[PDB]
RNA sequence: AGGAAGAC
RNA sequence: CCAGCAUUCAGUUGGGCACUCUAAGGUGACUGCCGGUGACAAACCGGAGGAAGGUGGGGAUGACGUCAAAUCAUCAUGCCCCUUAUGACCUGGGCUACACACGUGCUACAAUGGACAGAACAAAGGGCAGCGAAACCGCGAGGUUAAGCCAAUCCCACAAAUCUGUUCUCAGUUCGGAUCGCAGUCUGCAACUCGACUGCGUGAAGCUGGAAUCGCUAGUAAUCGCGGAUCAGCAUGCCGCG
């Protein structure tokens, strides 16, 4: 994803789009750290696999260019 | 073991001025030669008509005034690490004289290379020199501790 | 049209000297902007002056390979071969004067486990 | 467990970047030579045996 | 002087303009090439009209405090986003990813 | 027509060189001498040990070399004769 | 005939 | 290879191997001669055609054994658990964390320099699910259609240190380049955890380093580059070359 746009997991892309076009629903279960946050995903709740659990995160408006991955750091220090 | 030396000749045996031939074509190598030697030649010219005589004999007495006659080594005897003065072979004399010349010329620190090299050449030309004073330091240690033989 | 070969430090040169008026030229470019590093100037001026054959022969020099000082040594060996080819009557005088050594000083083969084929890396207890 | 990953080696993988190199005469990754597909151990043993006719002791 | 802060006096302009914040050597070269000052100029000798037009072109470029407040705004935006990299700036650890055990000594 | 041959064993390639020169000369094919072409080199470095002692290594040389011959005149019957002529299994002929 | 220097 | 020739900015070409060059057979250096020592022996020193005189330089070559040294990570009787699982499939993470201490290296602290401009000298390897020239676009890594090469032809291959001009004039500086934000290029399904590279801006510590300590004898140290290997991509690591 450097010149031709964000590269994502299209199955749950269309799943969350068919979610939000109808209603607001519960957290989105995902193992995938792969995805970039598209700008139309504002206000959703994502459960990201941290390696041991699925942490909940709310999506704010400021999710400009960075991917989904930084919401769940995989290391605990002190 | 045993020492051994080799033979090699750079210059011509006849019709060869030693210091002039050395000055034009000998023993400074590995780059930064050309501009440094031209500005070094005109440093020789500015000290040539800075002194009131020929400058080669004051360069050679500068070499004498940097040129050491004795130095002292350290030998292990007793519990004091005593010092023994020694008479010196002429190639070692030449190596020491040029070595102190170049390293104190690069070591004192000045504006740039040609004027500093001329600065310690003139500083060796007069007797009140820094590395000259180090040569007399080597003597005053040597004839301070030459009661050891 | 006497022809000589010279090799020094991974470089070769060939020399052709014929009777001229004493002209000296390498690669058909001249002394000023073709020849830096005045060790090359004493190279090109030493043997013709020590011999009495200076102003008689003109020399064209062709060059292949190598660097500057090794190239100068190749010039040395080429012109030494050219003179021993041309005028052998004082070739023995040139022999015990020297300059016919053709030194075998070439780059050392790098040894495995060493840095520069002499330098072990570093040591500690 | 080695022949599980040997089965990964002969089987085509899911994506083409996931494919890697194994020498497959002896059983290891990690310093396979590409143009022989032999690693150091089984290469030098079978080279002292004398196959791969280009190869001999090296000195210059 | 130019951006409200002083200038060195006895050096060339293509170097002296690099002293003020947020502008640099290559940028100063490319602005003074079209400015036409021949890249060797003391500030003791210049004209007021060329001073005014370099004043407005460095006025249009992002020089004085705006780069500072811009990078501050992005980094505080990263703090209330959180998202790991802001935690790295808050802790002082290196960010672009390195061996954090061996050197890590420009920071902290 | 130019014929190349490239292999490891310069002995048997040399007797192949005079054997092809002998066949072409007895056919009268406007013969040219075999020109020695420069070799190509590949030196590989192997860990001497199995698990340890990285400073212990060994080197293995691979050297392969080529030679070229040229026939000026066409002479197609003798050219087909030297096509149908048998060759050893190391001479590695290329047309 | 030319230094004091412990333990595993 | 362009010597000896005619030809053109591409000296490509028409013609030819004497040279470097690639390489088979060799020629060659072996104590082969003189003197002096050495009981006249073996050897040592100084001399001569010589490219090298006393194993010419280097590599490969590593005896009986020692350290119960290292490896059950290629293979293999010896026991242990399983075979409705310490054996299996995949997704994500970790091997790259970080108050610290150490080993090995790189880049410097500079005017025996930095920056910019011009003239340079060209070793050894790799190339067809490739090497990729010219030209165009691009403030850049790169993109475009793409001539040539299964290679002493084509590409990597534009070698830097080197040599002449201007500047800086001794400063945390025009040194030094690390961290940081913005915007990108390439590879790959995917560069956050965790790739490389570029344009910017930011500019840090550092002004040659105590106790101690390391390498180095006929291109050796030191510097300057250049390739190559694993590999889609990633060098300061390693191997090799000048």
């Amino acid at each position: 994803s450097l010149k031709k746009g964000p590269f994502v997991d299209g199955h749950l892309m269309t799943k969350i789009e068919k979610l939000n076009e109808t209603d607001k629903k519960q957290v989105v279960k995902t193992w995938s750290r792969r995805s970039t946050i598209f700008p139309q995903f504002i206000g959703h709740t994502i459960a990201v696999y941290d390696g041991r659990k699925h942490v909940p995160v709310f999506i704010s408006e400021d999710m400009v260019g960075h991917k989904l991955g930084e919401f769940a750091p995989t290391r605990t220090y002190k | 073991k045993g020492p051994v030396a080799k033979r090699d000749v750079l210059p011509d045996p006849i019709y060869n001025s030693k210091l002039v031939s050395r000055l034009i074509n000998k023993m400074m190598i590995d780059g930064k030669k050309g501009k440094s030697q031209t500005i070094l030649y005109k440093s020789f010219d500015i000290i040539k008509e800075r002194t009131g005589n020929d400058a080669m004999e004051v360069f050679e007495q500068a070499l004498k005034n940097i040129m050491p006659v004795l130095e002292v080594k350290a030998r292990r005897v007793g519990g004091a690490n005593y010092q023994v003065p020694v008479e010196v072979r002429p190639e070692r004399r030449t190596t020491l004289g040029l070595r102190w010349l170049v390293n104190y010329a690069r070591l004192r620190g000045e504006k740039t290379m040609e004027e500093r090299l001329a600065n310690e050449i003139l500083d060796a030309a007069n007797n009140t020199g820094a590395a000259v004073k180090k040569r007399e330091d080597t003597h005053k240690m040597a004839e301070a501790n030459k009661a050891f033989a | 049209q006497y022809y000589g070969t010279g090799r020094r430090k991974s470089s070769v040169a060939r020399v052709r000297l014929v009777p001229g008026e004493g002209r000296i030229v390498v690669n058909n470019r001249e002394i000023s902007e073709h020849i830096p590093s005045a060790a090359l100037i004493e190279d090109i001026k030493q043997p013709l002056t020590l011999t009495e054959t200076a102003g008689t022969y003109d020399v064209l020099v062709n060059v292949h390979g190598g660097g500057l000082s090794g190239q100068a040594g190749a010039i040395r060996h080429g012109i030494a071969r050219a003179l021993l080819e041309a005028d052998p009557e004082y070739r023995t005088t040139l022999k015990r004067a020297g300059l016919l050594t053709r030194d075998a000083r070439m780059k050392e083969r790098k040894k495995y486990g060493l840095k520069g084929a002499r330098r072990a890396p570093q040591f500690s207890k | 467990a080695k022949k599980s990953m040997i089965a990964k080696q002969q089987r085509t993988p899911k994506f083409k970047v996931q494919e890697y190199t194994r020498c497959e005469r002896c059983g290891r990754p990690h310093s396979v030579i590409r143009k022989f597909k032999l690693c150091r151990i089984c290469f030098r043993e079978l080279a002292y045996k004398g196959q791969i006719p280009g190869v001999k002791k090296a000195s210059w | 002087r130019i951006a409200g802060v002083d200038i060195p006096r006895d050096k060339r302009v293509v170097i002296s303009l690099t002293y003020i914040f947020g502008i640099g050597r290559t940028t100063a070269q490319q602005v003074l090439k079209e400015a036409g000052v021949s890249e060797d100029t003391r500030v003791r000798d210049l004209t007021e009209e060329e001073l005014g037009k370099i004043r407005d072109i460095i006025d249009k470029l992002k020089v004085e405090g705006d780069l500072r407040r811009e990078v501050s705004l992005n980094i505080k935006r990263l703090i209330e986003i959180g998202s790991y990299r802001g935690i790295r700036h808050r802790r002082g650890l290196p960010v672009r990813g390195q061996n954090s055990k061996n050197n890590a000594r420009t920071r902290k | 027509i130019r014929i190349r041959l490239k292999a490891y064993d310069h002995r048997i390639l040399d007797q192949s060189a005079e054997k092809i020169v002998e066949t072409a000369k007895r056919s009268g094919a406007s013969v040219s001498g075999p020109i020695p072409l420069p070799t190509e080199k590949s030196v590989y470095t192997i860990l001497r040990a199995v698990h340890k002692y990285k400073d212990s290594r060994e080197q293995f040389e691979m050297r392969t070399h080529k030679r070229l011959i040229d026939i000026v005149n066409p002479t197609p019957q003798t050219v087909d004769a030297l096509m149908r002529l048998d060759l050893p299994s190391g001479v590695d002929i290329e047309i």
